[PDB]
DNA sequence: GAACGGAACGCCTGCTCTGAACCTGTGCC
DNA sequence: GGCACAGGTTCAGAGCAGGCGTTCCGTTC
């Protein structure tokens, strides 16, 4: 569904633009909520689901909604960053998941690992993107992840 | 099969690391020409596969990247293989030679879209070997004559080479082949012109010294008539002409009465033959304007040219009777009354102002060149008649005066514009036998007899600078094209000879006479006598290496195996570089250490890698190294290329690559801002202003060349799954290099290519470990294994590289210190792949250390840490900007 | 003079044959003395199959040479 | 009319633009002497300017030409164009020339006109690339006529180092509904005397086409070997039998099915031109070992209809050989050999059974049930 | 013993290698 | 303060390798 969605231009209205926020927004809290279903029901192919459909997410939000982002910061910049703060809530927990699946070291989770972590480093870097194409790139910031696992823990 | 064994061989040649491990297996070329080489007893099923790869390996891989190093050396390999392949095949097998020849007839002729030079090589090997087996191909012979206005020019002009001897041999062919020229002489595209020219030239040249010889005095003499078509045409088809016919009158000596004769009345266009009229030439029929198209026809100074080489050649071998008595006075009152000609006579530099827009600057500019040709030509004459005459010294003197007029009026005329005009850098038409032999009169004469007359030209410099200039230029025109401008320009053992005796006064007048003898000040200090010689000895030296490979003994001998002579040429270099670093520091010359340093590479390659003279070269260079400072960026470059040039031949830079890390680590800083090193010790050219972008990037090159080398045993090790020793070796180049890029991670590298250098060459560190571990995923799966090396090098891995790594990729994010929208978007989103394809590598690494350490029943994963990962925030500086 | 050939079977067989005789001339020896068919009948000599319209001068087959028959059946 | 056509080889270089003008003088004078004073300008030196004007007092009048005019009018039309000139005169060429209102000096000088575009086309890249490039660019309109046939066969014919261009140009045209069996028809009934220079390169093009998928292709790839058979001489008829008998012997599934299908329909078309090479379709009687039981019928049914028409009876070799090879084969213990020997008789006495042929299916049928007993 | 996950052969996308030309930055006149 | 040389950059092209799509055998409860 999220991969049908394209983005506008500049030369497109803004209400087509708030609609389009809006329809991202519905999608991130539809995201958050699925993968939020992990915790609960840990199994192999409940995991596995969740490792293949995550990336393949995460790829759809870099490559059709990052453009409408770049579009629409300097009109709507508060509702971008209230995406950008709701989407890390679950790239958190998609993390904490391919740490999940390093730990326990199963092979038929781990195989997913390396793709979702380039995708993720992908979409931080995509980000800061988006700030030096705003004329804001002295504005991203970064900082290290607290290692939990699937419950919300700090594993050392 | 053929190429990746070419691959194979050019990498296994070019270290000695692989050469130690690896005893050499035989290679697929040698086993291709064996089979062709065995295929004499004569099963012929295989034959027909044989000539049909030959076609496949030339067809594929011709020069068409060329019309480097990866794309380049397996690629002449594999076409030149094939070549020979198809020559090898011609020579056995008497059935095939007429399917093999057609084929090759076939690419030559429908082609020269695609360049086609090997083709037009295999053509002349095959021909040359039997010429008797064109007559088999006589049909499409003569249906290529009926192409051969629509070929370009270097096809025809070395594919009628190749067919004449069946012209000697037949004769309707050769009725054919004159029918098709003189039809095509009156062509309208351009190329038949010049075709129509080269088989004119080559039919007078080899048809008959002097069948019957009545049968040939007269058939030249049809064709020189044909002949007076071409010199009525445009300028390029006169031009062939006038550098042709010296070549046709060596060839062909008695038809040099007509010859000169052809060019004579062809001067009397020109000549203006009354004395006291002060321009001796007609220079205005020399440019043909029509509907504001201007073009030169009638090269007046390659005419002079080659009426002064057949006149000399005819003076010198010929006579040991009126038309070169005639052409001796002609050419003295053309010398005459050009010395006392004032560029007011042809109209120059007042009443012209050289402007390439307007008609008249055009043609001003064409007569210029027509006059400094004129005046070049005939200072070779006048050095040419006398036994050194003091009175055609000074009219030497004065012509050079007159060229370097207009030599320098043009120079200030291309000071406004862009320096686009390439047209000034024009050939001289100095014979390189003549700057030859007069820069070994110029420096290198003590006879008193001569002393005075020589003492003329010695105390003008800049005719010094002009003389060293020009065969600077025909070494230049050498490494370019494989042949120089001049009459036998072709001719290699007489490019050979004039290189050797160029060499000879170079290296005296660069020996004898250092650079700090100036009395010249810093624009003569720029293009200094003693630094163009030593120019053009780093041209020679580069020039004799491409081309006259088998001969660089007798070049030295010029100047006991290759290695000593070499190495007494290395010294004087050597001690010369010496000279100047050590003595000056001020305003130290960095062009002249820069080339001294060229030479050194260049001279380098000849000596055996495992030579004495080869050790105290290395430790010569890495002495050097070890001891100057030289803040000059290019010149450390130079020296760190030439250091590593001659230390991977002895055994594998890791070493210096971990002692230079250090180096680079000591100097530019760390990420965390409090840590305390200095390690200067190790090696000397390195500074704040040079290691950063400098030091940094050559050696990350030289790791990339090593992890190659590795992840090619890598690559050859899983092919047979002896061992032991290969991954022994394998582990400790991939620890060396573990801590040298240990050393680099931890680096306050600047924002450049330095550091996405660094990130690239981080995923080619980690690629080849995962390779590692998946080759030993093969193994320990039938046996049991992992043994303490690979063991301790994971644990090197997880302990030193990798969470340093990760804090490397926070501190190049963290770091933050006009532009068109396109580009700013395709730079930003360049820039946002090298930190994932690093976080991708090292993931999966750490992936393949989970499938062998869960098959394998040992935990691997224990020695690693848990995976560092990054979210970002946004603060408050967009209240500011917006 | 003598040569030799070779079947499938390892059946060595000796055959008197001068070299001006073509290869048909052979194949019907063979017919005679082993009662193969000559359209069966396939030869080959230092991996060359003999076409029918040469001879053995052609082949270059000198004294005590060996040559290979197999049987081509069309179909079986 | 004579001292104009010598013209060339007459006059030096120093006069050329002015006989350049004068020639056009005349040019406008007489519409008579249009050709001639053309062919002299191809074949002067003349400045490209003037050499543009004249190229569109040419083009301008290009429908109002008679077919016997048009070689020497386009040759100067294919050495008048300039490096930026390209896809304009290519695409107004294209557009402009029709083949179909001229249409036995017809056919001669149409023969002279395709001569003259080889000769334009082998040397120069610059035209044939262009012309390759201006025939996709009208992949929108589905009327594009015969010309563009019979142009993509003389360049993939012509010029070696765009054959996989053209080839992937072709596939992507046939994909997109683009060219059919009604363009080809037309094509080889008008110009079958063109194209039968170009045999082996039709026969490439098929080849190469026929290894595919995408039965819309290997319908092409049938139907070029149809035409080919249906209007070329008794040679190329002979290399399509033997393209046919490769492809069966050597290929695939598809295209054991497809050439068998193809050698059907050139039996049921013409058996008189089959009965020629019938030994060549003989010859795939040494690989019963490599063909599935299914083509097995089929090639015993393509076999046995070439043999049993009327009028080919005294041709009988074929008849005597092919009831020898079954009488094999059923002799045979083995099962592999009876398999094919019982296919063989049945189809054999399906179509030889449409006094004495009863006889002969009479024998025929018990044979094969005292064998197979 | 069954079912579900690991494994191989072919085609498309994209990525990298490389060259060529433009352009811009710096140094010397 | 401008011109020339160098080096970076960017775009255009081309070729091939690896990853996904179908199909079958190994492995784990």
């Amino acid at each position: 569904t999220v991969k049908k969605i394209e983005p506008g231009t500049a030369a497109d209205s803004q209400q087509i633009h708030e609609e389009k926020l809006l329809y991202w927004n519905m999608a991130v809290r539809d995201f958050s909520i699925l993968i939020n279903l992990i915790k609960v029901f840990d199994s192999h192919p409940v995991l596995h689901v969740c490792l293949k459909y995550g990336r393949l997410f995460v790829e759809a939000f870099l490559k059709q909604c990052m453009p409408l982002l770049d579009f629409s910061f300097r009109k709507h910049r508060e509702d971008v960053l209230s995406l950008l703060e709701t989407f890390q809530l679950d790239t958190r927990l998609l993390h904490h998941l391919c740490g999940h699946s390093k730990i326990h070291q199963d092979t038929r989770l781990t195989q997913h690992v390396p793709l979702l972590k380039k995708t993720l480093e992908l979409l931080v870097c995509r980000v800061k993107a988006m700030l030096t194409l705003n004329n804001c790139r002295e504005a991203f910031w970064l900082g290290n992840l607290k290692n939990r696992d699937l419950q919300g823990e700090e594993i050392k | 099969s053929v190429v990746k064994s070419f691959k194979d061989l050019q990498l296994l040649q070019g270290s000695k690391f692989l050469q130690n491990l690896v005893p050499h297996r035989s290679y697929v070329s040698t086993m291709i020409l064996e089979v062709v080489k065995n295929s004499v007893h004569s099963w012929d099923h295989v034959t027909q596969g044989l000539v049909e790869l030959g076609f496949i390996l030339m067809d594929s891989y011709g020069p068409k990247k060329v019309l480097p190093s990866l794309s380049r050396m397996p690629n002449q390999h594999a076409c030149k293989l094939g070549a020979n392949i198809l020559l090898e095949t011609f020579k056995i097998h008497e059935m095939i030679r007429q399917e093999i020849l057609e084929q090759v007839l076939n690419r030559v002729v429908t082609r020269a879209s695609s360049p086609i030079s090997h083709f037009l090589d295999l053509l002349s090997n095959i021909v040359m070997y039997a010429p008797l087996v064109l007559q088999n191909c006589s049909s499409k012979v003569t249906e290529a004559f009926d192409y051969l206005s629509f070929l370009p020019l270097q096809t025809v002009q070395r594919l009628l080479k190749a067919v004449q001897p069946l012209l000697k041999v037949s004769m309707s062919m050769r009725d054919c082949l004159i029918l098709v020229l003189r039809k095509a002489m009156f062509a309208n595209q351009l190329d038949a012109r010049k075709s129509a020219v080269a088989g004119f030239l080559l039919l007078l040249k080899n048809f008959k010294v002097l069948y019957n010889s009545v049968a040939n005095e007269t058939f030249c003499l049809e064709i020189m008539d044909s002949l007076r078509r071409c010199l009525s045409q445009q300028a390029d088809v006169r031009l062939m002409l006038y550098e042709g016919f010296y070549d046709v009158l060596r060839r062909n000596s008695q038809l040099a009465n007509s010859v000169m004769q052809t060019l004579l009345s062809q001067l009397k266009q020109f000549y203006e033959p009354e004395p006291d009229l002060l321009p001796p030439l007609k220079l205005e029929a020399c440019i043909l304007t029509q509907g504001d198209q201007i073009s030169l026809q009638e090269p007046l100074d390659y005419l002079l040219c080659c009426i002064q080489h057949c006149l000399a050649w005819y003076k010198n071998t010929v006579i040991p009777e009126a038309f070169y008595e005639d052409l001796d006075d002609i050419l003295e009152s053309i010398t005459n009354r050009m010395i006392k000609s004032e560029l007011e006579d042809f109209e120059l530099d007042k009443s012209a102002d050289f402007s390439q827009s307007t008609s008249i600057g055009i043609k001003n500019n064409i007569s210029a060149f027509l006059v400094m040709g004129v005046c070049e030509v005939l200072i070779e004459y006048n050095f040419s008649i006398s036994s050194f005459s003091k009175n055609r010294f000074e009219d030497i003197l004065s012509l050079f005066m007159c060229y370097k007029k207009l030599s320098d009026i043009l120079n200030e005329k291309a000071g406004k514009a862009k320096t686009k005009m390439a047209n000034k850098t024009s050939d001289s038409l100095l014979s390189m036998k003549f700057v030859s032999s007069l820069l070994t009169a110029l420096f290198r004469d003590s006879i008193q007899s001569h002393q005075e007359s020589l003492s003329v030209l010695r105390s003008s410099n800049e005719f010094m600078r002009y003389a060293v200039n020009v065969a600077l230029q025909k070494v230049q025109q050498l490494k370019e094209t494989g042949h120089v401008s001049g009459p036998d320009g072709q001719n290699p053992e007489k490019i050979f000879q004039n290189l050797c005796d160029l060499t000879r006064v170079l290296l005296w007048r660069y020996t004898s006479i250092p650079t700090s003898v100036e009395e010249s000040g810093k624009k003569e200090k720029g293009k200094s006598i003693s630094l163009l010689c030593l120019e053009g000895l780093q041209k020679i030296f580069s020039a004799v290496q491409q081309f006259y490979q088998p001969k660089i003994q007798q070049f030295l001998r010029a100047l006991v195996s290759v290695t000593q002579r070499t190495a007494f040429q290395i010294r004087q270099f050597q001690r010369s570089l010496l000279n100047l670093l050590s003595s000056q520091e001020e305003d130290f010359n960095s062009k002249e250490a820069l080339l001294l340093v060229t030479v050194l590479t260049s001279l380098s390659k000849l000596l055996e890698p495992s030579s004495p003279q080869f050790v105290q070269m290395l430790s010569w260079t890495s002495k050097i190294c070890k001891e100057n400072s030289r803040e000059d960026a290019l010149f450390c470059k130079s020296l760190m290329n030439l250091l590593f040039s001659l230390h991977v031949s002895y055994k594998s830079p890791v070493i210096l690559l971990r002692d230079l890390s250090q180096d680079i680590h000591g100097h530019l800083g760390d990420i965390d801002q409090d840590v305390e090193v200095e390690k200067t010790n190790h090696f000397a050219i390195v500074n704040l202003r040079t290691a950063a972008p400098t030091v940094c990037l050559l050696v990350l090159s030289q790791a990339e060349k090593v992890l190659e080398e590795v992840d090619w045993l890598i690559t050859k090790l899983k092919g047979q799954v002896p061992n032991q020793p290969v991954e022994k070796a394998i582990i400790m180049q991939l620890g060396t290099l573990l801590t040298f890029f240990h050393e680099l991670v931890q680096t306050a590298l600047p924002s450049g290519s330095c550091v996405d250098t660094l990130l690239k060459d981080l995923c080619k560190m980690y690629t080849t470990l995962t390779a590692l571990v998946r080759y030993y995923l093969q193994v320990c799966q039938s046996s049991g294994g992992i043994p303490k090396n690979m063991e301790k090098l994971v644990k090197l891995s997880g302990s030193h590289l990798t969470p340093l790594c990760y804090s490397f990729i926070s501190y190049v994010q963290n770091k933050s210190k006009p532009a068109v929208v396109a580009t700013a978007m395709a730079r930003v989103l360049r820039e946002t792949k090298p930190i994932p394809n690093l976080i991708f590598a090292i993931e999966q690494y750490e992936k393949f250390l989970i499938h062998l350490s869960k098959k394998s029943k040992v935990s691997l994963m224990q020695h690693m840490k848990l995976s560092t990962s990054r979210d970002f925030k946004i603060k408050g500086n967009i209240l500011d900007m917006v | 003079m003598q040569i030799f050939v070779k079947t499938l079977t390892g059946k060595t067989i000796t055959l008197e044959v001068e070299p001006s005789d073509t290869i048909e001339n052979v194949k019907a020896k063979i017919q005679d003395k082993e009662g193969i068919p000559p359209d069966q009948q396939r030869l080959i000599f230092a991996g060359k199959q003999l076409e029918d319209g040469r001879t053995l001068s052609d082949y270059n087959i000198q004294k005590e040479s060996t040559l290979h028959l197999v049987l081509r059946l069309r179909g079986g | 009319h004579d001292i104009i056509t010598s013209l060339p080889e007459i006059l030096g270089d120093s006069q050329h633009a002015d006989v350049g003008k004068e020639l056009s003088d005349l040019l406008i004078e007489n519409t008579s002497l249009t050709v001639p004073i053309l062919d002299v300008l191809s074949s002067l030196r003349l400045d490209p300017n003037f050499l543009l004007k004249v190229r569109q007092l040419v083009m301008d009048k290009l429908s109002s030409i008679r077919l016997e005019d048009l070689p020497v009018i386009i040759k100067f039309i294919l050495h008048s164009v300039t490096a930026m000139d390209t896809l304009e005169v290519i695409s107004e060429l294209r557009e402009k020339l029709d083949l179909q209102h001229c249409v036995s000096s017809g056919q001669s000088c149409i023969i002279l006109l395709f001569d003259v575009i080889k000769s334009a086309i082998r040397y120069e890249k610059t035209i044939s690339e262009a012309w390759i490039k201006a025939i996709e660019n009208t992949a929108s309109v589905s009327e594009h006529k015969v010309f563009d046939l019979v142009m993509l066969f003389i360049i993939y014919s012509t010029n070696t180092q765009t054959k996989k261009y053209i080839d992937r140009v072709l596939r992507n045209k046939i994909r997109s509904g683009c060219i059919q069996e009604q363009l080809l028809q037309s094509t080889f009934s008008v110009h079958y005397l063109v194209l039968k220079d170009m045999c082996s390169s039709i026969l490439s093009l098929a080849q190469s086409l026929l290894h595919s998928l995408d039965q819309s292709i290997i319908s092409f790839g049938s139907l070029l070997y149809k035409y080919a058979f249906k209007f070329f001489d008794t040679y190329c008829q002979q290399e399509v039998v033997g393209a046919l008998v490769t492809h069966i012997c050597s290929g695939n599934e598809a295209e054991v099915d497809t050439a068998l299908d193809v050698l059907l329909e050139l039996v049921v078309l013409n058996p008189s031109a089959m009965m020629m090479n019938a030994v060549f379709v003989k010859g795939i009687l040494d690989y019963l070992d490599n063909i599935s039981p299914q083509q097995i019928r089929k090639l015993f049914y393509v076999l046995s209809t070439l043999a049993f028409s009327k009028q080919n009876e005294a041709s009988s070799h074929i008849q005597d050989d092919m009831h020898l090879v079954i009488r094999k084969q059923l002799s045979s213990t083995v099962f592999k050999y009876k398999l094919i020997g019982i296919i063989g008789a049945v189809t054999m006495a399906g179509i030889m059974a449409a006094d004495e042929q009863c006889t002969q299916v009479t024998s025929l049928l018990q044979l094969v049930h005292s064998c197979s007993e």
